[PDB]
C-alpha cells in the first residue's frame, strides 16, 4: 500500500502524465481497491467473462 | 635551504621490515598498497637492520636511514631494614648469613605501607611496589634491583588456576634462586605478606 | 603526532592514517614535541610551524 | 659525429610568459612555442614566447595546427619579430616534470627540423613561491648508447646543473633523457626600469603620502602595539626572574632553545620607529 | 578571525584564508563553505539541505485559473466521497493557486514497517507545522488509515489507531491548531 | 639461470617491444551500451567510466559485461581477450549407463525415448509430419534409483555424449556469477551445433532468496526465451514439488511430467545385465536368481549391493566373485539396512 | 655478466610485491594487489612459469609492472604432512586384526597387488572414512600407519588451517589436490575433522566445496582419500553420500582389554619390574587415549633413567600414573 499508493500518487498528483499509458490486468476482482477510480487511474473497466463454447471454438479455430 | 628540497620531497614514509633476504634486497612492510622490496642505501649495512622492527624509509628513493624503537615491630625490624642502611659495603665481608626476606602475617592495619615506607623513608632508597602483567614488573625489578619490594595486591587441590598462580609461585621460587641463589648487588632485601591459607 | 625517536627528528601520522618520517624544523623548541599533540605540517613542504590547542 | 657544450639563454620575456602561462597552467595539458635565433652551435637565445589554445586531446602532434602556427608566425614576420621557432614548452602538473611517451614522440617528430629542439617544462603548481627554479630538457640520440652518453665539454657548470637533485626523476629516469644548464641575462634598461619599477612598486605615488600616516599612527594605533610589546617583554621577564636561579645552580649546558635576546632586539627595532619618525614629524612641522 | 580550519568531505582537513571580497558575516563557524584548489581561497558558501527536503521544497504545480475552474461552489475540513468527484482538482486548484507551500501529506507515509514509533513523525511533521508560521496540510484518501477498530484489532491496526490517538492528543488534547489547517479527503 | 640465459639474451627486443602492449587499465568491464560511439564502463574500483570505441576493435565483437584490454592513456580498447572454475569444472564427457537399465516403466521409457532418441535421428520426420519435434519430459518425485536414466540419456546418443548440469553449484558466495554462467553455457550450447543440455537438481536453485530469484528467474528468461534454442531439450530433476515458480512457469515450454519410482522383477536382472561388465561375475551366477531374491531393490540400491558386495568380494581374496560368497553381503546390505529404513 | 647485471633498473628502487592471479597462454599474465590492479606484460627472465602455481604473491614494480621475479610462499605447507617412513607396521597392534585388514584390504589393493583390483573393473578411488573415539592421532595414526610402511603419505590434521586466517577459500584444498596430483601414489589423510563443530557461514560453503572438489568430478582414479574425525554426529548428513561411498566401520570401547593391549605395546620395548601389576593400571584409567600413557612411559623411562637404570619400578610407574589420574580429571 506504500508502493501502490505511491504509484496512485504518481497517477493523481502528476498533471504532465499525458505521456505513455500504463495498462493493467487483474485475474480477480474480489479485493477491489476503491481508490482505483480516476481519469488517469483504472477507469476503463471492460468486463472480460469466460468465453463460451462458441467463442472457445472461435479462438481455438483461429489459433 | 638545502634541506628545503627534502621538504619538497613531500616527506618520507615509515618503513617496517619483517623479513631480511640474503640477496641484499630487503623487503619492507609498508602502508597498504605498499610492501616495496628494495635494496637499502650503500652507506648503511644490511646485517644491522634486524627484522620485525620499524625503520625510516624515504617515499621515493626507498632508502633506510636508521633503526627506530609499633615499638616492638620496629625493634624487631631494625635488623631487617635498618641494617642495610648505613653499611652497604659490609655485605661482602660479613659472613653472618643475613636473611633474604621477612613475612608479616595478621590483620594489615598498620605495618603494610606506613612501616615499609617509613623505615624505607629513613633508608632514603627507592620503594618499588607490585601493585598476565606480573612479569614486566619483575623485569623492572631486575633492572632497578636495589629497593624494598613488598607484596600488597597478591595478599588477598591442583588446578589450572593453581598453575597460573604457580607461575607467580615460580616467580618467588626464582626469587629464592636469585636471592638465595647468588648475591649480585648489595642491599637486596624484600618483605613478604600473607594472611590466608597461603 | 605519534612518537619522537630522537632530537630534532620525529615521526608524524598523516590524516589518511599513513605515518610520515619528517625532520622537524630547528626553530621549534622542545615544547611542541608532546606525543599527543595536534601537529600541522605543510601541504607541500610537510613542515610544522605551530600546533593547535 | 660531434657535440659541443650548449647553454640556454633565458631572458625575462620567456620567464614572465611562462609565469603567466603557469598561472594559466590548469591541470589540463597546455601547449606553447618558443622562438629565437641561432647564431652559432653552442648557444641558443629565446626572445618570443606565446601560448596556444587548449584542446581536449592535450599535448599532441595533432593539436598543433600548422595553418594556425604558420599564420601567427607569419603575423609575427610582418611585424618586428623576424625570429624562427626554436622549441615548444608545456606544463606537467602533479606527476612531475618528466616526459611521457607521447611527449617524447612529438619531441622526436618536432626535432626533425631543428637539431637543438629546446624543451622546457614549467610546473608552478607544487613548487613553493620561494624558488622559481626551472629546468630545460633535451633529447639524446638512440645510437649513442654504445659510445659515451653525453660528450659535453666544460664540466664546471654541471655543479650548477646538480641543483635539481631529486632521487627519483633525474637519475630515476636519466636513461635516454638528460638535461641542460640554464643562465640568465639582463641589460641596463631591464635593470633600471624593472629595479626602479619594483622599488616604486614598494613605494608610494608622491613618496610623501603614507609617511605622516604612520608618524601620526604612532600616537593612536602603535600605542596598542607598544603596550602589547611591553606585555610580551614583561611576559618574558617573569621567566627571566627565574633564570638567575638555574644560572646560579648549574652553569653547565643549555637546555632551553629560546634565546630571549634577539626577540627583544626585534622589539627594540619596532620601538625605534617612534625615534626615526620623530624627526619626520620635526621636518613636517618645521617646513 | 581571518584564517580558520576547514573540514573537507574526503576526510583530510586543511586551513584557509579570507578573500578580500567576502566579509565575516558568512565566515562564522557552523556554515558549510566552498574552497579552491589553487591558494585554497573561498569564493562563496554552500547552504546545507536534505534528501526528502528537496521533494518537500521542489514540487510546484502551476495554473491560476483552476481556482476559478472548480465550478459553482460559492481547524479541519472533511472532503468525503458521495457520488461526485473533483476534490483533487479543488485541493490541487487552490494548492496550484498559492497554497503558500506544497506540504502534501500522503496516507501511505504512516506505514512504519518497523516498530510503530510513528509519533516521531507526527510530532516531527506537526512540529514543522508549528515551526513554520504558514502551513496547509492535505490528507487525501484517509479511509485506508481510518479503521473503525470495531473488533479486536491486530498489531497493524493498533499502531495506526495509536497514531489516531496522537491525532486526538494534538487536536483536542493539549495543543491548539488555530493557525494550521488540515484537509481530510476520503472516499466513503 | 639456464632457462634465464636464452631468455636473458632474448630480452634485448623487449625494450623496443616495451613501448607497445604497455596499456593496462585494470581490465575494466562494461555494463551496457546506449549508443555505438559512447560505451558506459565500470572499473573494479567502483568508478564508472565512459569512452569511445577504438578503430582496432569491431563493434560487433563487444559483449555485455565482457572483460577486455583497455588503454590507460587514450582510454580506448586496444585488444580484447577471451577470458569461474566451476563452469569449466562442470564439463562432462564420459560414457555411462546405457539403455539396458530401463526401470520397468514400459510406457514412460517410450514417452521419454521418443523425445531423447527419436528427434535427433529423424529431424525431417518431425518437421514435415508435424510442426516441430516434442520438447521434453519431467522426471521428479521419489529419488529411488534417480540419475540412472540421466546417464542413460547421456550414453544413448548415437553421436556424442552431452553435458549435464547439476543445480547445487549456483548457491555459492559472490552471487551474480550464475547469470554469466548460464549465458556462457547457453552460448557454448549455440557453439555446439544445437546440442542438448540437461539441468539436474532444480530444487537447489528454486523454492532471503532474491539473489537466487535473479539466477532462477533469469534462468526462466533463458529457457522460455528461444534465443539459444526452443526445441532441443527441457528436463528438470527434483525431489520435492515445493518449487512453485518453475511449476507455474514450466507450462510455457516444459511439458510431459512423468514419474520413475522403482523397477519391476524383470528389470533388476537387466541392471545385473549391465553389471555383467562390472566386477567379474562367474557364469554359474544367475542374474534372475539374485534379481528375484531381493524385493524393493531399485537400480541405486542394487548398485550399492554391487558396491558393498564388491568390497566384500575384494576382502575375500578370491580370483572371481561367486554368489554363495557375497549373498550374505546382499541380504545384509538390503535387510540390515532395511530394518531401520 | 653485463646482460645479467643490466636488468637491475627494473628490480631497483621502483619495485613492489603483488599477488598474481593467473597465467594466460598469450605470454601476458594478470596480477593483482590490495586494490586489484590488473596489468599484462610480456614475460621476462628469472621466472619459471610452470612451477609458479598462479594465485600466490609475486614481485611487481612502480613501472608498467613487468614481472622481474617471484617469491616462494607458505612455508606453512611444511607442517602439513610427514615425509618419513615409521617402523610402525600393521603387525605391531593386535585385537583389531579384522578392523585393520578392512582398511589394509580397502586401500592397499589399489596401486599395489593389482590383480584383484584392475581385473574386476570397478576402481572406487574414494577410500574408507574412519573415526576414533579416543582419537588424538593414536588410533587413527595406528590405522593409517599401515599405509606408511612403504608408500608416500599425505597428512592433514585439524581444520585450524582454514579458520586461522581470512576466508581465502578452497585454494588450500587445491594445493592438496595438486600435490596429490603430482604425488598420485599417496594416501590422503584428513584428521581432526571439526570444521563445523568449532565467518561461520563461509565454513559451510568451503566445507561443501571441500566435498565438491573431494568427490573428483574431473579426475580419474588418482589417490585414495581416508578421512578421520572424532564425533560422527558433528558431520552433516550431506557430507556422507558423496564422500563416504566405499565402506565405514566402528571402533569398540577401550576400557580394560584394549587399554591392556595398548599398555602391552607401549611396554613391550621398555623393561619393567616384576611387582608391576596390571589390574590397577587398567583400573585407574577411564576413557584415555594412548598419548598420555605414552607420555607417562616417556617421563617414566626418563624418571627411572635419572638413576641410570632402564628398569621401571612399580612405585615409580604409579608415581607417573598420578599424571594420568590427574590430567584427565583436570
Ligand atoms: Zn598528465
Amino acid at each position: 500500500q506504500r508502493t501502490m499508493l505511491e504509484l496512485l500518487n504518481q497517477l493523481d498528483g502528476f498533471q504532465p502524465n499525458t505521456q505513455v499509458k500504463v495498462i493493467a490486468a487483474t485475474n480477480r476482482v474480489d479485493i477491489l481497491d476503491p481508490a482505483l477510480l480516476r481519469s488517469g487511474r483504472l477507469d476503463r473497466k471492460i468486463e472480460f467473462p469466460m468465453p463460451n463454447e462458441e467463442a472457445r471454438a472461435r479462438i481455438m479455430q483461429i489459433h | 635551504r638545502e634541506e628545503l628540497q627534502l621538504l619538497q620531497e613531500q616527506g618520507s614514509y615509515v618503513g617496517e621490515v619483517v623479513r631480511a633476504m640474503d640477496k641484499k634486497k630487503v623487503l619492507v612492510k609498508v602502508h597498504p598498497e605498499g610492501k616495496f622490496v628494495v635494496d637499502v642505501d650503500k652507506n648503511i649495512d644490511i646485517n644491522d637492520v634486524t627484522p620485525n622492527c620499524r625503520v625510516a624509509l624515504r617515499n621515493d628513493s626507498y632508502t633506510l636511514h636508521k633503526i627506530l624503537p609499633l615499638d616492638k615491630q620496629i625493634k624487631e625490624i631494625k635488623e631487617v631494614i635498618e641494617l642495610p642502611v648505613k653499611h652497604p659495603e659490609l655485605f661482602e665481608a660479613l659472613g653472618i648469613a643475613q636473611p633474604k626476606g621477612v613475612l608479616l602475617y595478621g590483620p594489615p592495619g598498620t605495618g603494610k605501607t606506613l612501616l615499609a615506607r617509613a623505615v624505607a623513608h629513613h633508608t632514603d632508597c627507592t620503594f618499588i611496589r607490585v601493585s598476565r602483567m606480573v612479569r614486566e614488573l619483575f623485569v623492572m625489578a631486575r633492572e632497578h634491583a636495589p629497593s624494598i619490594i613488598f607484596m600488597d595486591e597478591i595478599d588477598s587441590r591442583l588446578e589450572g588456576g593453581s598453575g597460573g598462580d604457580s607461575e607467580v609461585q615460580r616467580t618467588m621460587l626464582e626469587l629464592l634462586n636469585q636471592l638465595d641463589g647468588f648475591e649480585a648487588t648489595k642491599n637486596i632485601k624484600v618483605i613478604m605478606a600473607t594472611n590466608r591459607i597461603d | 603526532f605519534l612518537e619522537a625517536v630522537d632530537q630534532n627528528t620525529a615521526i608524524v601520522g598523516s590524516t589518511t592514517g599513513s605515518n610520515y618520517y619528517v625532520r622537524i624544523l630547528s626553530t621549534i623548541d622542545r615544547e611542541l614535541l608532546k606525543p599527543n599533540a595536534s601537529v600541522a605540517l605543510h601541504k607541500h613542504s610537510n613542515a610544522l610551524v605551530d600546533v593547535l590547542p | 659525429a660531434v657535440d659541443t657544450a650548449e647553454q640556454v639563454y633565458i631572458s625575462s620575456l620567456a620567464l614572465l610568459k611562462m609565469l603567466k602561462h603557469g598561472r594559466a597552467g590548469v591541470p589540463m595539458e597546455v601547449m606553447g612555442l618558443m622562438l629565437g635565433e641561432f647564431v652559432d652551435d653552442y648557444t641558443v637565445r629565446v626572445i618570443d614566447v606565446f601560448a596556444m589554445p587548449q584542446s581536449g586531446t592535450g599535448v599532441s602532434v595533432e593539436a598543433v595546427d600548422p595553418v594556425f602556427q604558420a599564420k601567427m608566425l607569419d603575423m609575427l614576420k610582418q611585424t618586428g619579430r623576424p625570429e624562427m621557432v626554436v622549441g615548444w614548452y608545456h606544463s606537467h602538473p602533479g606527476f612531475g616534470c618528466w616526459l611521457s611517451g607521447v611527449d617524447i614522440n612529438t619531441q622526436q617528430s618536432f626535432e626533425a627540423l631543428s637539431e637543438r629542439a629546446v624543451a622546457v617544462v614549467v610546473d608552478p603548481i607544487q613548487s613553493v613561491k620561494g624558488k622559481v627554479v626551472i629546468d630545460a630538457f633535451r633529447l639524446i640520440n638512440a645510437n649513442m648508447m654504445v659510445l659515451g652518453h653525453e660528450p659535453r665539454q666544460t664540466t664546471s657548470n654541471l655543479g650548477h646543473l646538480n641543483k635539481p637533485s631529486i632521487q627519483a626523476l633525474i637519475h630515476g629516469l636519466n636513461r635516454h633523457y638528460y638535461s641542460i644548464t640554464i643562465n640568465y641575462r639582463k641589460n641596463e634598461l631591464e635593470q633600471k626600469m624593472l629595479l626602479n619599477l619594483h622599488k616604486k612598486s614598494w613605494m608610494e605615488g608622491l613618496t610623501l603620502q603614507d609617511y605622516s600616516e604612520h608618524c601620526k599612527h604612532n600616537e593612536s594605533v602603535v600605542k596598542e602595539m607598544l603596550e602589547l610589546a611591553k606585555n610580551y617583554n614583561k611576559a618574558v621577564e617573569e621567566e627571566d626572574k627565574m633564570t638567575p636561579e638555574q644560572l646560579a645552580i648549574k652553569n653547565v649546558g643549555k637546555q632551553d632553545p629560546k634565546r630571549h635576546l634577539e626577540e627583544h632586539v626585534d622589539v627594540l627595532m619596532t620601538s625605534n620607529i617612534v625615534q626615526c619618525l620623530a624627526a619626520m614629524l620635526d621636518t613636517v612641522v618645521f617646513k | 578571525e581571518e584564517k580558520f580550519i576547514v573540514k573537507a568531505t574526503n576526510g583530510p582537513r586543511y586551513v584557509v584564508g579570507c578573500r578580500r571580497q567576502l566579509d565575516k558575516s558568512k565566515l562564522k563557524p557552523g556554515t558549510r563553505v566552498a574552497l579552491d584548489m589553487t591558494t585554497l581561497t573561498i569564493m562563496r558558501y554552500l547552504p546545507r539541505e536534505v534528501d526528502p527536503l528537496v521533494y518537500n521544497m521542489s514540487h510546484e504545480d502551476p495554473g491560476n485559473v483552476s481556482y476559478s475552474e472548480i465550478g459553482g461552489l460559492s481547524k479541519g475540513c472533511l472532503l468525503y466521497g458521495p457520488p461526485g468527484t473533483g476534490k483533487t482538482l479543488l485541493a490541487r486548484a487552490v494548492a496550484s493557486q498559492l497554497d503558500c507551500n506544497f506540504l502534501k501529506v500522503v496516507s501511505s507515509s504512516i506505514v512504519d514497517k518497523y516498530i510503530g514509533e510513528s509519533a516521531r513523525l507526527i510530532r516531527e511533521m506537526f512540529n514543522y507545522a508549528r515551526d513554520h508560521q504558514p502551513c496547509i496540510i492535505f490528507m487525501d484518501e484517509i479511509d485506508a488509515i481510518g479503521g473503525r477498530r470495531f473488533s479486536e484489532g491486530t498489531s497493524a491496526d493498533r499502531e495506526i489507531q495509536r497514531t489516531l490517538m496522537e491525532l486526538l492528543n494534538q487536536m483536542d488534547g493539549f495543543d491548539t491548531l488555530h493557525r494550521v489547517k488540515m484537509i481530510m479527503a476520503t472516499n466513503r | 639461470a639456464p632457462p634465464a640465459l636464452w631468455d636473458l639474451a632474448a630480452d634485448k627486443q623487449t625494450l623496443q617491444s616495451e613501448q607497445p602492449l604497455q596499456v593496462a587499465r585494470c581490465t575494466k568491464i562494461i555494463n551496457a551500451d546506449s549508443e555505438d560511439p559512447k560505451y558506459i564502463i565500470n572499473v573494479k574500483q567502483f568508478a564508472k567510466f565512459v569512452v569511445d570505441l577504438s578503430d582496432q576493435v569491431a563493434p560487433t565483437d563487444i559483449e555485455e559485461g565482457m572483460r577486455v584490454g583497455v588503454d590507460r592513456n587514450k582510454y580506448q580498447i586496444h585488444i580484447p581477450l577471451p577470458p569461474p572454475t566451476v563452469t569449466m569444472m562442470q564439463v562432462e564427457e564420459k560414457p555411462d549407463v546405457t539403455y539396458s537399465d530401463v526401470g520397468g516403466c514400459k510406457e514412460q521409457i517410450e514417452k521419454l525415448r521418443e523425445v531423447v532418441e527419436t528427434p535427433l535421428l529423424h529431424p525431417e520426420r518431425f518437421v514435415n509430419l508435424g510442426i516441430e519435434p516434442p520438447k521434453g519430459v519431467l522426471l521428479f518425485g521419489p529419488p529411488g534409483t534417480g540419475k540412472t536414466l540421466c546417464a542413460r540419456a547421456v550414453a544413448n546418443r548415437t553421436d556424442a555424449c552431452f553435458i549435464r548440469v547439476i543445480g547445487s553449484e549456483l548457491v555459492q558466495k559472490y552471487v551474480g556469477e550464475g547469470a554469466r554462467m548460464v549465458r556462457e553455457l547457453f552460448e557454448m550450447a549455440r557453439t555446439k551445433k544445437a546440442c542438448l543440455i540437461f539441468f539436474d537438481e532444480i530444487d537447489a536453485i528454486g523454492g532471503g532468496d532474491n539473489e537466487v530469484q535473479r539466477t532462477m528467474l533469469e534462468l526462466i528468461n533463458q529457457l522460455d526465451g528461444f534465443d539459444p534454442r526452443g526445441n532441443i531439450k527441457v528436463l528438470m530433476a527434483t525431489n520435492r514439488p515445493d518449487t512453485l515458480d518453475p511449476a507455474l512457469m514450466r507450462p510455457g515450454r516444459l511439458d510431459r511430467k512423468i514419474e520413475f519410482s522403482l523397477p519391476d522383477l524383470e528389470g533388476r536382472t537387466h541392471i545385473f545385465k549391465i553389471h555383467a561388465r562390472s566386477m567379474s561375475v562367474e557364469r554359474d551366477i544367475r542374474f534372475e536368481l539374485l534379481a528375484r531374491l531381493c524385493p524393493n531393490s531399485t537400480g541405486a540400491e542394487i548398485r550399492s549391493v554391487c558396491t558393498e558386495a564388491g568390497m566384500f568380494a575384494i576382502r575375500a581374496r578370491r580370483k572371481i566373485a561367486t554368489e554363495k560368497d557375497f549373498l550374505e553381503a546382499v541380504n545384509k546390505v538390503i535387510k540390515s539396512y532395511a530394518k531401520f529404513s | 655478466e653485463e646482460e645479467r647485471s643490466k636488468v637491475d633498473d627494473l628490480r631497483g628502487t621502483p619495485m613492489s610485491v603483488g599477488t598474481l592471479e593467473e597465467i594466460i597462454d598469450d605470454n601476458h599474465a594478470i596480477v593483482s594487489t590490495s586494490v586489484g590492479s590488473e596489468h599484462y606484460v610480456s614475460i621476462l627472465s628469472f621466472v619459471d612459469k610452470d612451477l609458479l602455481e598462479p594465485g600466490c604473491s609475486v614481485l611487481l614494480n612502480h613501472k608498467v609492472h613487468a614481472v622481474i621475479g617471484v617469491l616462494m610462499d607458505d612455508p606453512l605447507v611444511t607442517v602439513m604432512k610427514v615425509e618419513k617412513a615409521p617402523q610402525e607396521t600393521y603387525a605391531d597392534i593386535g585385537g583389531l586384526d579384522n578392523q585393520i585388514q578392512e582398511i589394509k584390504e580397502s586401500v592397499e589393493l589399489p596401486l599395489t597387488h593389482p590383480e584383484y583390483y584392475e581385473e574386476m573393473g570397478i576402481k572406487p578411488p574414494k577410500g574408507v572414512i574412519l573415526y576414533g573415539p579416543p582419537g588424538t592421532g593414536k588410533t587413527l595414526l595406528a590405522k593409517a600407519v599401515a599405509n606408511q610402511t612403504s608408500a608416500t603419505f599425505l597428512r592433514v590434521v585439524g581444520s585450524e588451517l582454514i579458520q586461522k586466517y581470512l576466508g581465502d577459500g578452497p585454494k588450500l584444498v587445491r594445493e592438496l589436490f595438486r600435490v596429490a596430483e603430482e604425488h598420485a601414489p599417496s594416501i590422503v589423510f584428513i584428521d581432526e575433522i571439526d570444521a563445523i563443530g568449532t565467518g561461520e557461514r563461509e565454513i559451510q560453503r568451503t566445507m561443501l566445496e571441500l566435498l565438491n572438489q573431494l568427490d573428483g568430478f574431473d579426475s580419474r582414479g588418482d589417490v585414495k582419500v581416508i578421512m578421520a574425525t572424532n564425533r560422527i554426529e558433528t558431520l552433516d548428513p550431506a557430507l556422507i553420500r558423496p564422500g563416504r561411498i566405499d565402506r565405514k566401520i566402528e571402533f569398540p570401547l577401550p576400557d580394560e582389554k584394549t587399554k591392556k593391549r595398548i599398555f602391552q605395546i607401549h611396554t613391550s620395548r621398555m623393561t619393567l619390574a616384576d611387582d608391576v601389576t596390571l589390574d590397577d593400571l587398567i583400573m585407574a584409567k577411564d576413557d584415555l587415549s594412548g598419548a598420555d600413557i605414552k607420555a607417562i612411559c616417556t617421563e617414566a623411562g626418563l624418571m627411572a633413567l635419572r638413576e641410570r637404570r632402564m628398569k621401571v619400578t612399580n612405585e615409580d610407574f604409579k608415581k607417573s600414573k598420578e599424571n594420568v589420574l590427574y590430567k584427565k580429571q583436570e
